[PDB]
RNA sequence: GUUU
């Protein structure tokens, strides 16, 4: 049921966490119970600790597809 | 005359366990029940990070604790 | 040749397994299984790859390999 | 028995650590075999709730299976 | 399967685990998914005394004796 | 998708670690563990092993060089 | 089976590949497995500093395992075919 | 029991 309730925000924009400190917003296009997504019009951040200091940074598609198992959580912004 | 480990966890029920994870983390409980792949629910549980070791936090209820991370379990703590 | 059948035949000869951990194992293979779980007698293990415990027989989840360096001989044998 | 537990706390309120040691406090929407959870009103905090709070999500949570470590009531 | 764990019942053995851990005990039982049963169990991290201890078999990376 | 075109080729190995192969491919499975053979150390270009047996949990990529 | 069946369509197209160990690849999709494994002929490089040590190499196979990334073109992939094949999934 |  929780990956129903998933479909319910299919063409609605998410917010996905991933492991690594990664972030991805984007309009959910597909997924399977693998957690595996396609996501258009992303934008990703990397929040990345090197000098000691905290910087983050972006990337941006127009089509992605995110292996699953990666994925830690999902929600909308 | 063999010693089956899922017996031995059937036997510690209703009794003190300790639960160590492959991680660091620990958690000491009251044992209500646990299932095949030895998921496992908790009843009070405190939760502990192991080295001054820092105790988590004081668990009220039932936990499910998963058991895709224990690798040991102790009878009666 | 498949990898399983070439261990299945190896069975006897002398063979070195780096685990995932860095351990370095030289021992005899004894037994295979379908998962690549070994059975080895005449067992060295090695905390790393720069060196020292002699055991008779060691149990390895095949999960845990990296690699295995199989005797020169192999192929003929 | 573990499943007479997943449907005997559901609408209740709920902690879930993950792996990472991140932790969400919400009300439990639904859950599935695969140790997939659906939360409302679900907070994030690291390791325990006193810490600093570090996002309330207004909208439903979906967190990962493979990822939780438990779910426990309050 | 290929590891006969009778012969090793009430003997001292090492199991290694995932994560690092490593432990010495007397085993006293075990499955055919490898979940054991030890006694006087002794968990190397140096020192930690746990009893009558059940390993998880789906964790377990090796076995040799002691 | 099969490494089938692949047997008998010299093949560049990435494992998951970033570390660098270069061997012949001889067998593989469908969980992607190889045997290969004449294996070396792509950066250190050093022999490693006439014959070698190589979990697929390590492998990230093959080449066909 | 439902996204063996999307990166099916997805064939000929040009597709870069984020893997885990950052590492970035642009190729031709030539080739796709149940496990998301993939076969990439034509290797190219996208990032300086990312990209591994390849040269002669052209075609390649990547573990789906060790994926973190593919990034496609908007124009390669019909939306609302995929939202209604998401939409029929079942899930238990 | 290696690709969720």
């Amino acid at each position: 049921t929780p990956l129903d309730l998933l479909k319910l925000n299919l063409d609605e924009r998410v917010y996905i966490k991933l492991r690594g400190a990664r972030t991805l917003v984007g309009t959910l296009q597909a997924f399977d119970s693998h957690s595996n997504i396609v996501l258009s019009d992303a934008v990703e951040t990397i929040y990345q600790l090197n000098n000691e200091e905290l910087s983050e940074s972006e990337r941006r598609s127009e089509m992605v597809f995110i292996r699953g198992d990666t994925v830690t959580l999902i929600s909308t912004p | 005359p063999e010693i089956l480990p899922l017996e031995v966890i059937d036997k510690t029920i209703n009794q003190k366990v300790l639960i160590v994870l492959q991680s660091n983390r620990e958690f000491e409980g009251t044992l209500v029940g646990f299932d095949d792949f030895v998921n496992v629910i908790l009843e009070d549980a405190v939760e502990w990070l192991i080295d001054r070791n820092e105790k988590v936090m004081q668990h009220h209820g039932r936990m499910l604790l998963s058991g895709n991370n224990i690798a040991i379990l102790v009878p009666g703590g | 040749m498949l990898p399983l059948y070439l261990l299945t035949n190896a069975k006897g000869q002398q063979m070195q397994i780096e685990l995932k951990n860095g351990e370095i194992i030289q021992g005899i293979l004894t037994n295979v299984d379908n998962w690549m779980n070994l059975t080895l007698s005449n067992v060295t293990e090695y905390s790393e790859e720069s060196a020292a415990v002699k055991l008779n027989e060691i149990y390895i989840r095949g999960t845990f390999i990296k690699f295995i360096k199989l005797q020169d001989n192999i192929i003929d044998k | 028995v573990t499943t007479e537990f997943l449907s005997d706390i559901i609408g209740k309120t709920v902690n879930v650590k993950l792996a990472s040691g991140l932790l969400y406090s919400g009300r439990l929407e639904s859950i599935d075999g695969f140790m997939n959870v659906a939360l409302s009103s679900a907070t994030e905090h690291y390791e325990s709730n006193n810490n600093k709070l570090l996002n309330k999500f207004n909208s439903d949570v979906f967190l990962r299976g493979t990822q939780v470590m438990y779910i426990s009531e309050q | 399967a290929i590891l006969d764990l009778a012969k090793y019942k009430d003997s001292k053995i090492r199991v290694k685990l995932m994560g690092g851990k490593l432990v010495i005990g007397v085993l006293k039982g075990y499955d055919q998914l490898m979940n054991l049963v030890l006694d006087d169990t002794v968990e190397y991290m140096n020192a930690r005394k746990l009893g009558l201890t059940v390993i998880r078999g789906t964790i377990l990376v090796s076995l040799s004796s002691a | 998708a099969t490494l089938k075109d692949y047997l008998n080729k010299r093949v560049v190995i990435i494992l998951v670690d970033g570390e660098s192969l270069i061997a012949s491919l001889n067998g593989f499975d469908k969980n992607t563990n190889l045997f290969l053979t004449n294996v070396f150390n792509r950066i250190s270009k050093e022999f490693i092993s006439k014959a070698q047996l190589l979990r697929g949990s390590e492998i990230a990529l093959v080449g066909l060089i | 089976m439902l996204f063996f069946s999307f990166f099916k369509t997805l064939v000929d197209q040009e597709v870069v590949v984020e893997l885990k160990n950052d590492i970035e690849i642009k190729g031709t999709l030539q080739s796709v497995d149940q496990f998301l494994n993939l076969k990439l002929d034509n290797i190219s490089s996208t990032d300086e500093k990312k990209y591994p040590h390849l040269g002669s190499v052209r075609n390649i196979f990547i573990r789906g395992s060790t994926v973190r990334y593919v990034y496609l073109n908007k124009n390669m992939v019909d939306t609302n075919l995929l939202q209604d094949a998401t939409r029929r999934e079942v899930m238990t």
